[PDB]
């Protein structure tokens, strides 16, 4: 019960978080979720589960004998060694208030600060998503501005090709009004293209600014995410200390 | 790209009544023309050429009949408008201009590609631009399924086309539960057959009593006292196949509720001639020295070169690095390998990473999962690692070639709530958005192309084995049990259901063990479809395993259960490594041979086309479906354009008119809905909640804007069916724009599955899983319950107010039926909400019918949503039965917990809770198949562990009943024995 690797009544998911991204040999023993005991050993990126009875007739009198023997001995007899224990007293620190009222008051501080940061992270994620969507909308509209300008430029080419051959016939005819009506329609077409080009230009600047706005929202979320994880785990430690230092059923 | 909004112009949700249009004539001239927003292109082209005579070079212009309009769509497409009967406001123009051109190319092929691209929400021409050889191969190879289905659709007479359009909606088994048979009169049922005579359409009533399992032709024969067909009065449901009458879902439901089954007799030619003839045609794109993997003699190594940029400020983060790992599904094949830590502003590595896995030992489904993480020493000795962007790569391609050479990979944003450093559940491939962090890579070269070996080149006693096969998919399996399953791998054939347990015992990092497991699944006997679905989730990615699971569904999965679990079967499509696989071929085959299946097959895919992670895969699949679905593409486009005008209308209400009163928004609603363009779209189309329901004329007097901030629309339609009075005369649907309805859709699906499990076991616990369908990004429809009211409405402060309200409505001899219905509905929802962890209930969540039937609404949150926000870990009782409900169950008696009625109510809860616990593998598999859908409360298997707690799977069945009994006592403070 006083062993560092024994955690008692803990779920299998709590062991996954504790053995998350650990090296080969990290182990801890817990009460089997039902057997009686189950050893979880990190090896090859997987949290191996090993029942404790543990194979064939029993060769060890106690569980403390089974752990300490195998740490030095290695587990090859069954089929790495138990190199690294997960001490239960390692997290006994960071909960230093040491009395029932100091903890709980500190838990109220941590839980409050956690709800502040949680609402800050949520609203930042809504700006993050809204900016990602509006950036995608502006890129599509720039794609449509590209195709629209191509079409109106094709109208200039088509007008130029068909004209000139007609305007030189109107010059020998002496009809200045027919020349003025062709040039007036060409000025109307070119001015419209200048308006569409300037519209795409302003849309590219709004996208250029909104891309940098997305870039800073992404940095802010990458900075508050680590602080939000540790603040929740600190709150859960002070809460766990409060349940342990309280009446148990 | 997809259209940014549903408005009529870019930046303009709604065109003004008149609008100037720049008309680009084919002579170079440009004519500004004022047009009405609802004017057709025929009218606009005639008005244009009448004005073009007043502009220069008009002698060059030909007849207007020789021209069509072309313009830039909001989807950036250069669309040609061959359908000149379309209104200007329906063209989805990016800007108000039209270019006059002469039609060229294949006209009919361009018209079909336009209609397909409209249903999918994406121009089909963008698939032609894809350079990926796998994408183009999928478009050509999948046409085999399209041809095989259309040939099977007209292999037979119009009856085959009728079985496609109107399939039989029947149960999976002809047998009847003994609590269903006891409602029959000596095994016979009283039904009413109606006939509509030829002149004046006079309806005649024919009550007749026949055997419950009478084939539909037998029913017709009794009515005569013979080639006709039967139809449900009020909807498009037909009794075409020779199933027993009781097996049809409509008749089976009538026997339950004691309602009278009203059918209608019509001639076979009345429906056979009404059916159009679907003709599928081949598209345009269909016409236009290697070493082995086991020969390579080296270990695996991958080189991380550089990353273009990373969005992190150097003030808060110390350094950055690239974390990698080889995965077979969700488990690594070797320990993860990291790169050396580099500064944030300079993300370059040029580092080879050595994985301790021999290359011939790599399995077929091997995948490289990597990410760019940030490390911060920060406080104390421990440091914080946070992922910034992730990416997954299939180490082999669809050709089976091993990856080699340099490779640039654009990474994805980390999903919200995901705190792991890697994301092996995410999709494979590069990010289409090239404005993202790009990671340069390089795989080693073996002087040739490396290919995967061919199938020819690859070669306690009974108990405890049984005990393991009955455990739930997420149960703990020790290494001693893995060595026990692998050593007994040949005896497991007698218990074929243990195959998922055996596959997880295989050392997939061992070429020797995988070679032997392939030969076992080659001759493995079939398993039930409910169990083969597990082999299609993310934990089983092997092609031979997934192929075996698909073959089980091809032979043993009825269309009833296929429609029931279609949501999950669509979700596991994104777990696939490649576009072409047996699963996508099986689903597309069934969707093209059953319009009830293809209807929801279409909408489940269309609803996720906004998601850039699956938009390419779902777009290519929707293309092949719409290419061969026949005349139903016309009906689907009517549903789509109706949903587009609802989206556009609700967008206006919560953006430009958000700061206006209810009366102003209602006046804008009734004025806009009465326009001709709006009336043509939202009248006369099939309901997306149930394609058997025809939505007729809108009843604008009944349409309302609900008082929620999302402004949900309460819409009402007439039933154009000749006999609407026998089913429902009005069809009421709630259109919601703003809230994600995927969790509601899944929960209501689970509720229906739980209710079916109860009915088959003789438990008549009546649930109400109303329709709910997500149609897009936070857009969906919700079925309205006809005569229901929330508990708050009933109260509007005595506890007996609810019981006295049920005394009315059901006054007289129908009182015991209302109390019985209220008790049985409470029992089902008390157990269902406890197992699923639904959000807490209140006077606004709980509704009651005039029937006495109780049910819940707004299943927004499931499982352990509160554990992350509040450290306490408890299994909540969301539906605590107040004294108001207890008085109703006890018929007004005080001391309700000790009455005879409450004790019988407890038996219903215990029977239902244990019944669902016996089918725990089904629900755990259904939740597991959704881990990649992106729903926030279903990201990992730890989120599924909540129903393992509520169902108490790690205990005995007797202990689990004590656990459920204590949970009820803790929430109700006592009274549960
Ligand atoms: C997840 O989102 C949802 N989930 C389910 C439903 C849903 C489903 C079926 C329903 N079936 C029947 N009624 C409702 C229903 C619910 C609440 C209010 C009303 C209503 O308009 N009232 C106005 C008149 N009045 C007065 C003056 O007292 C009575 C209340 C109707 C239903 C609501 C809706 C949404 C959403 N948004």
């Amino acid at each position: 019960q006083d062993a560092e690797w024994y955690w008692g009544d803990i779920s299998r998911e709590e062991v996954n978080e504790k053995l998350r991204d650990t090296a080969d040999g990290t182990f801890l023993v817990r009460d089997a979720s039902t057997g009686d005991y189950t050893l979880t050993l990190r090896k090859g990126g997987n949290n191996k589960l090993i029942k404790i009875f543990f194979s064939d007739p029993l060769t060890f009198s106690s569980v403390v004998e089974l752990i300490n023997h195998y740490r030095n001995e290695s587990l090859a007899q069954y089929n790495v060694k138990l190199l690294y224990p997960v001490s239960k007293y390692q997290q006994d620190q960071v909960v230093k208030e040491d009395n029932i009222e100091a903890v709980g008051k500190k838990l109220h501080e941590y839980n409050t600060q956690f709800q502040e940061k949680s609402r800050e992270y949520d609203r930042l994620y809504e700006e993050y998503t809204r900016t990602s969507q509006e950036i995608q909308m502006k890129r599509t509209a720039i794609e449509a501005f590209n195709e629209t300008i191509k079409i109106f430029e094709e109208q200039c080419q088509t007008q130029e090709r068909y004209s000139k051959e007609y305007i030189e016939k109107f010059k020998r005819e002496g009809n200045e009004k027919e020349i003025q009506r062709i040039m007036h329609n060409y000025d109307k077409l070119k001015s419209r293209i200048s308006e569409i080009i300037d519209s795409r230009r302003r849309l590219e600047e709004d996208l250029k600014k909104q891309a940098a706005e997305y870039r800073e929202i992404d940095k802010r979320m990458n900075s508050i995410k680590p602080d939000l994880i540790q603040l929740r785990k600190t709150r859960d430690q002070y809460l766990m200390w409060l349940t342990q230092k309280g009446v148990r059923q | 790209p997809p259209r940014p909004s549903s408005g009529e112009l870019w930046g303009i949700h709604l065109m003004p009544p008149r609008i100037l249009v720049e008309c680009l004539l084919p002579n170079g001239m440009i004519v500004t023309l004022e047009c009405l927003r609802e004017a057709t292109l025929i009218t606009i082209k005639h008005e244009l050429f009448k004005e073009a005579r007043k502009y220069p070079l008009h002698q060059l212009l030909q007849d207007e009949s020789s021209y069509i309009f072309v313009s830039v769509t909001q989807e950036a497409e250069r669309e040609e408008f061959f359908d000149e009967t379309r209104r200007l406001c329906d063209l989805r123009l990016f800007q108000p201009f039209l270019k006059v051109i002469e039609p060229v190319g294949n006209r009919e092929e361009k018209i079909l590609n336009r209609e397909i691209g409209f249903a999918i929400g994406m121009p089909v021409c963008e698939f032609d631009m894809v350079k990926d050889p796998e994408v183009q191969d999928f478009r050509r190879n999948i046409l085999n399924v399209c041809k095989e289905a259309v040939d099977l659709r007209d292999l037979n007479s119009p009856h085959s086309r009728a079985m496609y359009v109107y399939p039989p909606n029947v149960e999976s088994s002809p047998e009847l539960p003994k609590h269903i048979y006891n409602k029959l009169d000596k095994g016979q049922i009283i039904v009413v057959i109606w006939v509509i005579v030829s002149p004046n359409n006079d309806k005649q009533k024919y009550t007749l009593k026949i055997n419950h399992d009478c084939v539909p032709e037998q029913v017709i024969a009794e009515a005569i006292r013979g080639k006709y067909i039967l139809k449900v009065c009020g909807c498009d449901e037909y009794f075409l196949e020779k199933y027993p009458l009781s097996q049809y879902k409509y008749i089976r439901s009538c026997i339950m509720l004691g309602r009278m089954p009203n059918l209608m007799l019509m001639a076979k030619e009345s429906l056979y001639s009404q059916l159009p003839m679907d003709c599928f045609t081949m598209p345009s794109y269909s016409r236009r020295s290697t070493k082995s993997l086991w020969v390579i003699n080296s270990a695996l190594r991958i080189k991380i070169l550089c990353a273009t940029y990373v969005n992190v400020n150097i003030r808060d983060i110390d350094k950055i690095y690239v974390r990698t790992g080889i995965y077979h599904g969700g488990e690594p094949l070797c320990d993860n390998v990291n790169t050396q830590r580099v500064p944030c502003s300079n993300p370059r590595w040029n580092e080879w990473l050595n994985y301790d896995i021999y290359i011939p030992d790599l399995p077929r489904a091997a995948r490289l999962c990597l990410s760019i993480c940030s490390v911060k020493g920060r406080k104390g000795a421990k440091e914080e690692h946070c992922p910034l962007a992730w990416g997954n790569i299939n180490l082999f391609d669809y050709t089976d070639t091993l990856v080699s050479g340099k490779m640039a990979l654009n990474l994805w944003p980390v999903p919200h709530g995901l705190e792991d450093l890697l994301n092996p559940i995410g999709v494979t491939g590069s990010n289409p958005n090239k404005e993202t962090p790009c990671l340069e890579l390089e795989f080693d070269w073996f002087s040739s192309v490396v290919k995967f070996p061919d199938m020819s080149v690859i070669e306690n006693d009974k108990e405890q084995l049984k005990a393991i096969s009955t455990r739930d998919p997420l149960s703990e399996i020790t290494e001693q049990e893995k060595d026990f399953l692998w050593s007994h791998r040949h005896y497991c054939v007698t218990i074929p259901e243990i195959l998922p347990k055996l596959l997880l015992s295989v050392k997939w990092n061992s070429r020797d063990e995988v070679a032997q497991m392939y030969c076992l699944v080659k001759d493995w006997p079939p398993i039930k479809p409910e169990q083969a679905m597990e082999l299609l989730d993310c934990n089983y990615p092997d092609p031979m395993v997934r192929g075996f699971a698909v073959r089980c569904l091809e032979k043993y999965l009825t269309d009833d259960k296929l429609s029931q679990y279609l949501i999950q079967l669509v979700q596991v499509l994104k777990y696939e490594q490649y576009l072409d696989n047996l699963l996508v071929r099986f689903l597309l085959k069934k969707a093209l041979t059953n319009q009830r299946i293809g209807h929801f097959f279409f909408w489940h895919l269309k609803s996720e086309m906004h998601n850039k992670t699956v938009s390419q895969r779902f777009g290519l699949l929707l293309e092949s479906y719409c290419r061969a679905c026949g005349m139903y593409l016309k009906h689907l486009n009517r549903q789509v354009e109706a949903m587009e005008k609802l989206i556009n209308l609700t967008d206006i209400l919560k953006q430009e008119k958000k700061d206006e009163t209810q009366k102003v928004q209602m006046k804008f609603l009734v004025e806009q809905m009465r326009r001709p363009d709006f009336m043509d779209a939202l009248q006369g189309f099939l309901s997306p909640l149930n394609p058997a329901h025809q939505l007729g004329n809108l009843r604008l007097e009944e349409c309302r804007i609900m008082s929620s901030a999302k402004r949900p629309l309460w819409l009402n339609w007439e039933n154009p069916d000749i006999m609407s009075e026998l089913l429902f005369q009005n069809n009421e649907i709630i259109f919601k724009n703003g809230d994600d309805l995927r969790q509601d859709m899944l929960t209501l699906q689970i509720i229906r599955i739980m209710e079916n499990i109860w009915q088959n076991q003789g438990l008549d616990l009546r649930m109400l899983p109303y329709g709910c369908l997500s149609i897009g990004d936070c857009v969906g429809l919700i079925e309205v319950v006809r005569n229901s009211h929330t508990i708050m409405q009933i109260q509007c402060f005595n506890s007996h107010t609810l019981h006295q309200w049920l005394k009315d409505k059901n006054k007289g001899e129908i009182y015991d039926a209302a109390i019985d219905l209220f008790t049985r509905s409470c029992a089902g929802y008390c157990v269902a909400t406890f197992i699923l962890g639904i959000g807490d209930r209140h006077n606004s969540n709980i509704m009651v019918k005039d029937d006495g039937q109780l049910f819940h609404i707004d299943f927004g949150h499931f499982l352990d949503h509160k554990k992350k926000k509040f450290g306490y870990k408890r299994e909540r009782v969301p539906f605590v039965l107040t004294q108001d409900f207890l008085i109703v169950i006890s018929k007004g008696a005080q001391e309700c917990t000790k009455t005879r009625e409450f004790e019988r109510f407890q038996e219903m809860c215990y029977k239902a809770y244990l019944a669902i616990r016996q089918h725990a593998n089904l629900f755990i598999n259904l939740f597991s198949m959704m881990l990649g859908s992106g729903m926030p409360e279903l990201q990992s298997f730890d989120d599924i562990a909540y129903i393992r707690k509520t169902l108490a799977l790690d205990k005995t069945e007797q202990e689990a009943l004590e656990y459920f009994m204590k949970q009820m006592n803790d929430a109700h403070h006592g009274g549960w024995t």
